[PDB]
């Protein structure tokens, strides 16, 4: 019943920092590993120290060093903290090939070591970003190997969705297009969120006009914990990760369920307001709490999964579902009946001490696969096209051995993906 | 992970005198060489620029080069000239005299072999080089002449390391050498294709800033080179210190170069205003972005709104929200969309470091690559042509063997950069 | 059994301030919402805090800020407090169209949120003023949407009737004429009062020669509470809001019942004087207590509703009615028999601590629809005409997209309304 | 929600010197820039006129403009000249000399570009502008000349913001410049159609009030400009502070302008009497209304009972009953019905603020738009014609390129305003 977390790149690792901090908060784990009390994620020592079963990869020493100098440096095993010396430079060509390919063997052997520590490997999940060099480059490299060795294990990916308006990486389209090509075909499911959309959540629901990544990742951590800690904890409907895959992936392509999370409420907003299960789920179908800037009303739904924490009575859930099925404007694709996975954990929602979110007594996470995602690809299509037509920055990949045909090909694979969304949109 | 810096020419040597001063300030390193700081970070990433010698002595990883002992001596005579080891002073005897031919082609060429040997010794002393940086003047004999020669050999030895340089670009009003455009022309001919990137500093613009916004009436070159070092140090510290964004020099280079040949930069800096107004200033991200965008705060005598912007890098130092930075950069892109090039979506890129420059709460470095840069090339090329036809001082150069057809090709190459900026100006 | 209050504009909000203060006084509600003890208006939290189901709209921050900084700032949910940045400028053209139309969607979604909080929405009522920019402009905009979504719910409006002598808004005729046009057709019933008439009440019955709006709105609040708090409380004849509509609106046009309220008595005037139910109702048919400056003797009655608080025995009421039917000079329109709605609550009348009105043991509110209202329209007709003939101030509307024909049209609609009153006056 | 103020000309600069002083008084802001008040409201709506700079420094949102450093310097030298930032002092060198042509048409025109740039910088600093206000003289070179030019460009940039101005109108007895009516004529020609509203201040009338009711025998311009600032500050504070009525400047503008072209105002002020009588005065609403209606308490040398009243605004500061105010305004309307225009029913409008001016229990500002205003235009137009025929000083103006036909049209336009007042005088 075990799983492995993999943190690649800054985004992967810094999100991971929040994630493991939250898992410590879930059980009262001390920075040194001492836990007085979740062995699905952790491995126990004779001292009662538990080791989070995870791998941290950075090709630049700095971020891992940040871990190594922080409080959780005692928690993590030195072998889990893997670092190279040089970067990918925002570039798949080095991340996947030239540079990252050198260290990956080590990385894999640490993974395999942990796989041998697992007794019942259920699977794993990889945290990264769609635009970066290691964030997406190295990441796909890893998938190429992991899908061989662990072909039957859960291969869930979580990635930051490139913001349409702000991006620090000029060749991000190129990176992301190459990842599509290689991740679609290897991964089982990839989830993503938009930091821009999140900012809007922070300013509207948390009332914060100063979000940093350390805020943004707390919110992400919430979502992740709902599906990682609480799915291993007790509930009414205990849903596994393999079950998630078995209930969220409808086609052999990928699919890309997007996250939505409600409650996201400031402490003051929690006052004077009573949420019910149904009210929270109402919020879950509002564009306003959509974690990716993509309009839910534009597309049609294919999948939807609702996962519940704390004070949730199935009775209320059932009523809530009835209304979301019938009251809303949620259009859905023919193919699908509304079999929405309901996970119901008794495990209460948790809050980070010193965080922004209010203590809540119940909480709902929503995953959804909508046809509007093709528009996200359309965004990438043109951004890629523009660059590629001019061949701007192309020498930074070509010099590492990339082929122009390959890039065209990858775009075409994306186009095919868009076409399949088109297909799904056609009802039948 | 480490960087080697080489200074050359009277300009380069005096700029470096301020640069290294600042770096040691950043890390709490005393003018005599030992570390007397007080922050963990101060020693933590010191490796990029210092070798710790026995006794907790830090040796700046740089070579000081000249062809006149007296300049070197004056550098050595001040604080921080004692931190440099004698082995980093490589110099000859008899000038160059601001003559490219002497510097590059003939006499200075002779010294370069000894310089390079020391370079090699340092390349071995490093664990892993990220790159090299050189400081020099474009119209100078050793600055550009000898310096260029060195660059071509270093690049040859290390194709895989970053090769950049910052250089003083002949200002429209103050040229010292009559053939300063000639030397510059020749350096373009050699440098552009033998470097990953070069920065364009105009002293005239700097003198305007120091009085225009800083309201100062006494600067010297040390005060203006302070501003230069602010931008240089701004770039590398982030790479050194913990931040939020993506703090790698190579990645910067990747994001700023859309085309193999067009790698010229316009540095700018914020905040950068007089003390009087400091009581009337507010410190916000938009405040820094206002100063960064404003052409008057550029250190290059160009005008980015005349040309088109190909790439923009905004580097931030100190605690800022990600949101605010993202939004303000977006706003900039939005409001100045008429200057940005349409081929690059979201042409403004950012980098964020959480360590502020000593004494400030926040700061930002503006790096741009516009088409406006071509105007400098045009001015030089034109001036060059006139001189070319007359052979002014070319007997000095041809006397040392420099051939006019090489110069002819150099002229073309200048014109080629302009035409390529036009090709992407659209 | 629930309802929503909507406060638009200063007049709407400041009156609302008095109204919600009175509801707090009705049950002992603390500023923080803590109530130790009316859930038709309030929504309960787990802390025992109750939230008044109401929406506050102001396009200028200031008045809402006044709420936000007062004691009741703890009572109101931050989402109930909606504010824009700029004003309508006394002008329908901006209030209904250019400016207010931008924010209204938010406003509506907060309303809808509350509508979803309601389980049995009976209906709602809107507080505003006939002359202002948001007071009437925005208001009608809202009705345009609310009448779609809540078509079957009570749509009662309350508005300040423009004083014939004092008005601070030079284009008030124009504003009010435009509202007629758009409110007549959408609303169910609109009530109104005249601050000038009220001043006369304050100086004659309360003996106060210094009324401010904060006095004036207390008196309004009294009237409103009689029909809002006490109609949900227990009585002999418990009358609902829908019942009010069903008993007060005779035609599909609008109708405009006017308020009259007796007792309005200073503490000293209460001494040495014994009111009975009958005596209070005698006062209710006196011009002297008429809350609008319009002569009751001029027109004919069409509707009349009497609502009773405290110590009222139907026995006495019956006798009182007999005398008002036969003793008075009240002429009434043929169409109507004298079926006057009698609401009889046991719920006693309440008084604001530190107010002007005397503690009374019984109280009667009167609503009435008289043909004299056409004279009020006549007032507007000429005021509008004068301005419109000269085209004074017309550029302040035209520049926002208003049409001159439209203005003529709106006047004509008013003329038609007057003609229908004429019609009713003709007995048949 | 915010306002930007621009002062110009020696007049405008000295008026603003008192205006800003008062605003800071209202909010408890020290002459050096920091806030040292003591009321919540004092900071609460400070945004309309101040930017809070780092350190709890407040920067007045205004630009000081002139063409002679010395006047600017004298402003800067006093208290509250230190609160203004250096960046708000925009000035040239060499006067204007009270020459419209120089100010507007030629030389002053050159400066305006730098002024406007700062204006833009401030427009960005605001969250949401309500409008702009300018202070100037109608017969002055920079006051009107350059100022007008600026207004036409600001209006162009912000059609949707309030554009008003207060201006010193040439008094019948004291003109300084021989062509003061010429400058005024030209400013009408430009301003009237490029502004939302303008206020008419007559120094002669002001000097009468200061002795007539205030019984003072020593005033200076600072004392009279105090009175001016009382009316200016009266208007905007209500907008700023909590009241009862309708406290928005735009709404004021809407209620006071019945016709696109007739937007001239006669300011007046109450209470406004000597200390001796203060022991014999009663403070009631009728008391204020008596002072407000009385033509002698007008700051404009007009006579409202000679003309007809189109619109009247009565703004009240302090706690008053609504009833009393309503009744007294009605009474005014009733008793002075012979002066009001019959087309506008209930032509007297009110606005009520609950905050009294510092030191008083209550106060009221009278704003009127009568037809009587046309008399000022008539005086100017006539004087103009005489000068026009002789070209007095027009060689200075035509020497700078001002054409006589433009002046001819200006004359017509003056006459047009008079005819339109006649058209609504009836
Ligand atoms: N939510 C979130 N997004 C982040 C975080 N850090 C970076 N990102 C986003 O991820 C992308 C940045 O990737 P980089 O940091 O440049 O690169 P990397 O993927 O770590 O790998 P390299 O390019 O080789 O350094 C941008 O789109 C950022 O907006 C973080 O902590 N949280
Ligand atoms: N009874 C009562 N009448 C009020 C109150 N406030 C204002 N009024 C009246 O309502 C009208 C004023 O409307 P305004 O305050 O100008 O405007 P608004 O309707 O709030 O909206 P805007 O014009 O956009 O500011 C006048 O006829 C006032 O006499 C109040 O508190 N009570
Ligand atoms: N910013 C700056 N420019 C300098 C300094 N010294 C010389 N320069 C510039 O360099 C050019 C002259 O070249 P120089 O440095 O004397 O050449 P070299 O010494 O023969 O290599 C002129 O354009 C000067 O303005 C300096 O310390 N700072
Ligand atoms: N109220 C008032 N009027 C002034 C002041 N200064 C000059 N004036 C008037 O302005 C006119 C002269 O214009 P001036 O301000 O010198 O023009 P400029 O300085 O060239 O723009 C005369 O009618 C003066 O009475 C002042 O401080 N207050
Ligand atoms: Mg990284
Ligand atoms: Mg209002």
């Amino acid at each position: 019943r075990e799983c492995i977390s993999i943190h690649v790149g800054q985004a992967g690792v810094q999100i991971g920092n929040a994630c493991w901090e939250l898992y410590c908060l879930e059980h009262g784990i001390q920075p040194d590993g001492q836990m007085p009390s979740f062995n699905t994620f952790f491995s126990e020592t004779g001292a009662g120290k538990h080791v989070p079963r995870a791998v941290f990869v950075d090709l630049e020493p700095t971020v891992i060093d940040e871990v190594r100098t922080g409080t959780y440096r005692q928690l993590f095993h030195p072998e889990q903290l893997i670092t190279g010396k040089e970067d990918a430079a925002n570039n798949y060509a080095r991340g996947h090939y030239t540079i990252g390919k050198e260290i990956i063997d080590l990385v894999l052997d640490r993974i395999r070591k942990l796989a041998d520590q697992c007794t019942g490997l259920q699977g794993f999940s990889v945290f990264h970003s769609f635009g970066g060099g290691t964030g997406s480059g190295f990441t796909s490299l890893l998938m190429e190997r992991l899908s061989v060795d662990y072909g039957k294990k859960s291969k869930l990916e979580f990635s930051i969705y490139p913001a349409p308006q702000v991006s620090t990486a000029v060749v991000e389209p190129y990176n992301s297009i190459l990842t599509t090509h290689t991740t679609l075909e290897h991964s089982d499911c990839a989830f993503m969120v938009d930091n821009e959309a999140i900012y809007d959540i922070c300013r509207r629901n948390l009332d914060i006009e100063r979000p940093t990544y350390t805020n943004l990742n707390r919110l992400i951590g919430q979502i992740v914990s709902s599906i990682t800690a609480s799915l291993r904890f007790d509930g009414a409907l205990n849903v596994d990760l393999t079950e998630f895959q078995t209930n969220l992936v409808p086609y052999p392509r990928g699919h890309f369920p997007l996250a939505t999370y409600a409650p996201v409420i400031s402490a003051e907003k929690a006052y004077h307001e009573q949420l019910s299960v149904a009210e929270i789920t109402n919020a879950c179908f509002e564009p306003a709490n959509q974690m990716v800037k993509c309009d839910p009303r534009h597309g049609k739904y294919m999948a939807c999964c609702l996962l519940y924490r704390g004070d949730v009575v199935p009775k209320d859930v059932n009523a809530a579902i009835a209304t979301i099925k019938t009251k809303r404007t949620i259009q859905f694709v023919d193919w699908c009946p509304t079999g929405f996975k309901v996970g119901i954990n008794y495990e209460p929602p948790t809050v980070v001490p010193g965080g922004d979110l209010a203590k809540v007594q119940r909480a709902v996470c929503m995953l959804s696969n909508t046809t509007a995602i093709a528009e996200a690809w359309a965004r990438l299509d043109h951004k890629f096209d523009l660059m590629y037509a001019k061949r701007a920055f192309v020498h930074w990949y070509v010099g590492e051995g990339m082929e122009e045909g390959e890039f065209s090909e990858a775009r075409e694979d994306m186009a095919a993906l868009e076409k399949d969304y088109e297909e799904v949109g056609v009802d039948s | 992970r480490e960087i080697v810096h080489i200074q050359a020419g009277q300009c380069g040597n005096q700029i470096g005198a301020k640069f290294w001063e600042v770096i040691s300030d950043e890390h709490g390193i005393d003018p005599t060489g030992s570390y007397h700081g007080d922050s963990d970070l101060q020693l933590e990433r010191i490796n990029v620029y210092y070798n710790e010698a026995a006794g907790n002595k830090y040796v700046p990883r740089a070579i000081l080069v000249d062809l006149e002992p007296g300049t070197m001596d004056s550098v050595r005579s001040g604080p921080f000239g004692q931190i440099f080891r004698p082995d980093n002073f490589v110099f000859g005897q008899s000038g160059a005299g601001n003559n490219w031919a002497k510097g590059h082609y003939t006499e200075g060429a002779e010294l370069v072999d000894s310089v390079l040997d020391v370079v090699r010794k340092e390349s071995e002393s490093c664990d892993c080089l990220q790159g090299f940086q050189l400081t020099h003047s474009l119209g100078g004999g050793t600055g550009s002449g000898m310096g260029t020669l060195l660059i071509s050999k270093i690049r040859e030895e290390y194709p895989d390391r970053i090769m950049n340089t910052f250089s003083v670009v002949p200002s429209p009003k103050v040229s010292d050498t009559v053939v300063e455009p000639y030397n510059a022309t020749l350096s373009v001919h050699q440098l552009v294709e033998n470097t990953d990137e070069t920065y364009c500093i105009d002293n005239e613009a700097l003198y305007d800033i120091c009085f225009r916004t800083l309201k100062l009436t006494t600067p010297t070159y040390g005060d203006l080179n302070h501003l230069v070092s602010a931008t240089m140090s701004g770039v590398t510290t982030c790479l050194r210190f913990p931040g939020q964004l993506n703090a790698d020099l190579r990645k910067l280079a990747v994001n700023m170069v859309p085309f193999p040949r067009l790698h010229f930069f316009m540095p700018g800096f914020a905040p950068l205003t007089s003390r009087g107004s400091q009581q009337y200033r507010a410190l916000t991200v938009p405040e820094l972005t206002q100063q960064m965008f404003d052409a008057k705060n550029m250190m290059a005598a160009c005008d980015p709104r005349h040309g088109r912007y190909l790439t923009v890098a905004a580097v931030f130092r100190g605690r800022m929200s990600m949101k605010e930075v993202d939004e303000q950069m977006l706003n900039v892109q939005n409001k100045n969309s008429s200057y940005f090039v349409e081929w690059i979506p979201n042409n403004v890129k950012t980098a964020v470091c959480d360590i502020p420059p000593r004494g400030l709460k926040m700061s930002a470095t503006f790096i741009g690559n516009s088409t406006a840069i071509q105007e400098l090339f045009k001015r030089i090329s034109e001036q060059f042509t006139a001189m070319f036809r007359r052979k002014a001082f070319l007997h000095w150069y041809t006397g040392e063997g420099m051939d006019e057809m090489e110069f002819t090709e150099a002229e073309s190459n200048m014109n080629d950069l302009v035409s390529e900026y036009q090709q992407y100006q659209d």
